């Protein structure tokens, strides 16, 4: 990724002034996290990009947010999550947006659909009436091998990463991997989440 | 030749107990009812 990167890389030198005033706001939140369970005798990670604040100094990078927004978001994770360990990682999950803002007529009751934003960003309302279960799901466990005392390490992609065309990975548990050691695999140091269909 | 299983010869299990009594207010939860 070198020519598909610089204006990812260019937007990382771009927004740190549009989050002057969330710098504080993301890291004021975890400390707390970080003294509430450390003294027991618990939010997620929720990053508020106004949309303003994105539109207010940029084009080129705004533009591309309400008409391809498929190649724009895992730039924007990229830059957050090395701007959290920089800010705090001496005590011993990649935050994701939430993009609330105005979007100037994008407001499609789905009695409508669309012909022309397809793949696009869309502000939907209405009454929910369906309401059906949760149930866990993985994203990525962490083999180890007995023998020889070593882990090892996999990831297995859905659609849930959003926006990648990724070949699937259709194998519930890789066993006996390259070697000779009969597999294990701490479930507890694996990985897990969750999904809800509604209506 | 083939040695034991380990499974073969137990003829016994394990169990587990946890802790909510004032020794987690001692100091420093496992056991909170959910």
């Amino acid at each position: 990724p070198d020519a598909v990167f610089g204006d990812r890389v260019r937007r990382f030198q771009e927004f740190l002034d549009t989050f002057t005033s969330y710098r504080d706001s993301v890291r004021s939140i975890q400390v707390y996290n970080s003294n509430n369970a450390a003294n027991y005798n618990i939010l997620p990670h929720r990053i508020i990009i106004s949309l303003d604040d994105l539109r207010e100094f940029d084009r080129s990078f705004w533009s591309g947010i309400l008409v391809e927004p498929a190649y724009f978001i895992p730039p924007a994770e990229k830059a957050l999550t090395d701007l959290a360990d920089s800010m705090d990682d001496v005590p011993h999950h990649p935050w994701k947006l939430s993009f609330k803002g105005s979007f100037g007529a994008h407001a499609l009751s789905p009695r409508t659909l669309t012909a022309q934003h397809l793949n696009k960003l869309v502000s939907v309302e209405g009454i929910v009436t369906k309401t059906s279960l949760v149930r866990p799901k993985l994203i990525r466990s962490v083999h180890y091998a007995a023998k020889t005392g070593r882990f090892h390490y996999r990831d297995y992609t859905d659609a849930t990463t959003t926006l990648t065309t990724r070949i699937p990975t259709p194998a519930i548990y890789p066993t006996e991997d390259t070697e000779g050691n009969k597999l294990t695999t701490e479930y507890g140091y694996s990985t897990f989440i969750d999904h809800q269909r509604i209506t | 030749t083939e040695l034991f299983p380990p499974n073969l010869t137990r003829r016994y299990f394990l169990y587990f107990k946890p802790l909510s009594q004032n020794c987690a207010r001692r100091y420093r939860i496992s056991s909170k009812p959910l």
